[PDB]
RNA sequence: CUCUAGUCUGUUUAAAAAGGCAGGGAUGAGCUGUGAAUAGGAGUGAAAGGCUAAACAAACUCGGAGAUAGCUGGUUCUCCCCGAAAUGGAUUUAAGUUCAGCCUUAUUUUAGUUUAAUAGAGGUAGAGCACUAAUUGAGCUAGGGCCUGUCAAAGGGUACCAAACUCAGUUAAACUCCGAAUGCUAUUAAAUGAUGAAUAGGAGUGAGACUAUGGGCGAUAAGGUUCAUAGUCGAGAGGGAAACAACCCAGACCAACAGCUAAGGUCUCAAAAAUGUGUUAAGUGGAAAAGGAGGUUUAGGUACGUAAACAGCCAGGAGGUUGGCUUAGAAGCAGCCAUACCUUUAAAGAGUGCGUAAUAGCUCACUGGUCGAGUACUUAAGCGCCGAUAAUGUAACGGGGCUAAAC
RNA sequence: GGGACUGACACCUGCCCGGUGCUAGUAAACGGCUAAGGUAGCCGGGUAAGUUCCGACGAAUGGUGUAACGAUUUGGACGCUGUCUCAACGUGGAGCUCGGUGAAAUUGAAGUAUCGGUGAAGAUGCCGAUUACUUGUGGUUAGACGGAAAGACCC
RNA sequence: GGGUAGUUUGACUGGGGCGGUCGCCUCCUAAAGAGUAACGGAGGUGCGCAAAGGUUACCUUAGAGUGGUUGGAAAUCACUCUGUAAGUGUAAAGGCAUAAGGUAGCUUAACUGUAAGACUGACAAGUCGAACAGAUACGAAAGUAGGUCUUAGUGAUCUGGCGGUGGCAAGUGGAAGCGCCGUCACUUAACGAAUAAAAGGUACUCCGGGGAUAACAGGCUUAUCCUUCCCAAGAGUUCACAUCGACGGAAGGGUUUGGCACCUCGAUGUCGGCUCAUCGCAUCCUAGGGCUGGAGCAGGUCCUAAGGGUAUGGCUGUUCGCCAUUUAAAGCGGUACGCGAGCUGGGUUCAGAACGUCGUGAGACAGUUUGGUCCCUAUCUGCCACAAGCGUUGGAUAUUUGAGAG
């Protein structure tokens, strides 16, 4: 069988086999963020959740100034705009709560 | 054949030919309309073929309007060369046609008729086509 | 048959080299370019190959008027 | 006694060039013993780049000499901290070397970078025809040609070849009347803590590769060549993709028979799942095109109907009129014109097919009864079928197997 | 006497002085044939079936013939045969067993199976699957990109 | 004056060579700062100008339409519409209505000493530059002028020559010579230039290395090649599809010729032949069918099917092809274009010699002819055979059912 062929159809069973269980908990989770950033000048809890290796450097750069350097990472923040720009940046990699 | 008869410069680039068609995607002139499926390109001589055979299946019933014409060589590097010199030479020709454009329109004669004429059109054609009535006359 | 062409010449580094806002001093190069794709406003001056500079300190501004690009030193 | 064509053994042989068979010369340009002469950029050569102490396109030994090599190989005990490049410029450069960039040590110095707000310049994508070009159907019309009361004068018909103009619709990296999204640059406020800069000391690198995008070249072929952004490997262990440096998850100070999770899975091999609602009969799942196609689920149109729809069955399916002909013959069926032929009209086409030299004949469309409501043609979405096809052995779920343990 | 050229013998050996050698000339000089354009000469048969063979470039770096000669090349005929269809048997030296003596090259090791795949892209070492009691000897090399020669070809 | 000696004769290159190219400028490629490769796609250039420079003042084409001796479509002139499409020494781009376009007058700033502050940049270099002093030119003056509307028209260092200045002057004083300032002489075009001064062959070759780089194969792709399929205008008396199916379209096979240069140059031995096979089916024949414009016979086309078989000679090294007899039929491919640690060396691919052609020659030529070493005792795996030990559950001796295999 043509090597072209087999290494497409490879990549291509590789990426349809995600479970929509994990796509719904993804969404989920996604929706929450945007949720908590629709606020205004609350102070939110950041976790980072996803890793740093193989992004963007832009959203490397990001995550380091918004000071997370590994999974696990807990940073206070105060929502303003910069805050609020920087979280919609990376909200892809990180979980909101809310510090009451 | 159908060629431009004359060109800035012999030979062009060869883009990336890419989404659907914005524009010439509406039966103009005639009732009606071949629109393409696929985003390709159709060469003036496939061109031909389609339009004999629309044209003689069709007994003086009607006229025939072509929406596309090639202007766009293709260059093809000698037999048995290796990858040095460079930008060998014009071929043939090749019209660009992307999901939507209507590609031929046919006027005069009685909607089956048309029909069969331009899927004996579509036969002759590298891309999935589609007869469309105006669908908004009748 | 070998290539008949194959030729090109050395970048000239064009463009606005301070841009709108900035603060400059005087005599800052602000523009270089091959003709006037922008004119001179005040308290700037042109140089004999259409540089754009600056006669004193001061904050750049691009202005336009009638479809041409004017700079000028405020 | 001197030589070796042909063939064979031998070829880690008995021999670092023989032997076993054979052949040539064999009173002569003959063989041979014993002495002597010609030595290295020279000698000798009945002449093959031969020989000259088993090796000669310039012998051997010693010395210069440890000659020079951008070439290859090798370079030995341990720990801690920081951490590349495979780019640019130039080169008798392309396997080298040098400068910059990148890295490290020490001192001094303090504002990288990421946003938000605000303020700036594009011509890219796209779009478009005002400009430069390509180009389609109509309207209009010069001009040119042809024809026509034309001598080559002054005239007309324009089937055309057609500038320009009007309407409508299209192509362009080297067309742009317009123009993003990002990126780039400046200022301020937050946020992130030695990531910036300078000097001094010391290198290494100057062969990249792949993937996700934007490209050029090639053949919208190549694990191909060459650029731009980012990541990875390079220099990165571990988990997953059956195996599989570049893909996905994830940065290993050490120890533990602790817990929660990512990617990826939960029938078993092999640590992990069940319930609900639909689809699938093809093991599709568990490769792939155009196309063919009463597969089926669901949804939406057109034909059509309880006043008798479709299918089957029982009848009619006509005459004027070989429709006019072409042709040798066309009577509905070599072929041409149309069926602007009406009529008794149930309903009957200037006849649907088969077969007849031409007819005949057998049937169809159409219509009436019987029976009794969906039928007849398309469109949208989800799974399917054929298409589907190479050579060591089932070999395109990892395998067992699975109708869900599929989706 | 020295050098060059040709090469028994037979018939012939022509044209050109621009260029380059030699002392305007010289071609039996280097060479050419505008300085001068080359003179002489150089299908048939064989076989049932014949890309072979036989018969119809160039003139002293020689052209065309030639008796005799040749461990020369090629074709055909006769005779003869294990060359072949087609091999079998026998003989002699090895090989085989035992006794004595006793190597070599190679060598990271090894309780080293195969097939289908993947992979620095031809798998003894990986995945899946299949096969296989353990260990020798006599045979044969398919593999271990075998050993031997820092490939002689290319750059 | 190759008798002899010392040296040179480049690099890039989708191997190398041949060919082409090497500086600089304009546009695109270039993905809207800048930058950004190619043997990517298009052009120009190693100048010209004493005005085509500077300054002041004054003016605007090209095209369409209309009217006029030559004069016509178009020469010159008038007007309407159009508003830069005209024109800017020279290529193109960016610009130019205040025109940088055109005309006229004056004139030489086509200056000297300089320069705050920058762009571009490895460096060396290159470019812009307000403003200051002296001397002007033009204009009434303000101001402008340090060449050309801008962007190519170019060349370092060393050496040498000319002019000016008068610093250096080997005991002193002169002088030679040199420094300083001005400045000329390099197709050094291989243009950041190794010398002031330079061509070829090596198949007699040699050395140091490279799969960083070719040829035989492996691997990738399928242009090409081959095998199908989709549409059916027709031919076939009429009858698109018995058959052939015109012009096109969509794919497979990875065997031909190629691309690419990924494995391999401290060696993967290259074409045929002989011996020995094995596998695929896209089936040459034998077998089972469908349809024919299939009367029978003999066929044609199509489907299924790889169990077996699929020839001997003349020519050629030959694969292939041709020819003569045959046979029911004399298939197509893969397997390092099967098989040289099995054989053969005819050819290819060494050193000899001759011929043809090219080169002055040395020599070169997938032009021709002849001669011209084929090494190795099998360690493992694999296979063809025979045994030793052991198990089969008490130990042995015989007769056999049978998985499985040939």
């Amino acid at each position: 069988i043509k090597r072209k062929l087999r290494l497409q159809l490879k990549k291509a069973r590789f990426n349809a086999s995600r479970s929509r269980s994990k796509n719904k908990c993804f969404i989920k989770r996604m929706e929450n963020n945007r949720k908590i950033i629709s606020k205004n000048n609350i102070n939110v809890q950041v976790f980072l959740v996803r890793s740093l290796i193989g992004k963007l450097n832009k959203k490397v750069k990001v995550l380091k100034a918004l000071g997370l350097n590994k999974i696990g990472d807990k940073k206070v923040h105060f929502l303003n705009e910069s805050i609020k720009g920087m979280l919609n940046e990376t909200i892809n990699m990180i979980l909101l709560s809310e510090v009451m | 054949m159908l060629s431009p008869k004359k060109v800035k410069y012999r030979k062009k680039q060869r883009g990336r030919l890419s989404g659907e068609a914005q524009k010439g995607n509406k039966i103009s002139f005639g009732e009606y309309g071949l629109v393409s499926l696929e985003t390709n390109f159709i060469t003036a001589r496939q061109i031909e073929a389609a339009r004999i055979a629309m044209t003689r299946k069709i007994k003086r019933g009607g006229r025939v309007w072509i929406r596309i014409f090639p202007d766009i060589p293709y260059t093809k590097k000698p037999a048995e060369t290796r990858m040095g010199k460079g930008k060998g030479g014009v071929d043939h020709w090749n019209a660009p046609v992307k999901l939507g454009t209507v590609m031929f329109e046919m006027s005069g004669v009685v909607e089956e008729l048309a029909q069969e004429a331009m899927s004996l059109a579509s036969s002759k054609l590298p891309v999935k086509t589609m007869f469309v009535v105006r669908r908004d006359l009748r | 048959g070998s290539s008949k062409n194959g030729r090109d010449s050395i970048s000239k580094r064009l463009g606005v080299k301070r841009s709108g806002g900035q603060f400059v001093k005087a005599g800052e190069i602000i523009v270089r370019q091959r003709g006037t794709k922008f004119h001179k406003g005040k308290n700037v001056g042109l140089g004999r190959d259409y540089t754009i500079f600056a006669l004193s300190s001061g904050k750049v501004e691009f202005k336009t008027l009638k479809g041409r690009k004017y700079v000028s030193i405020v």
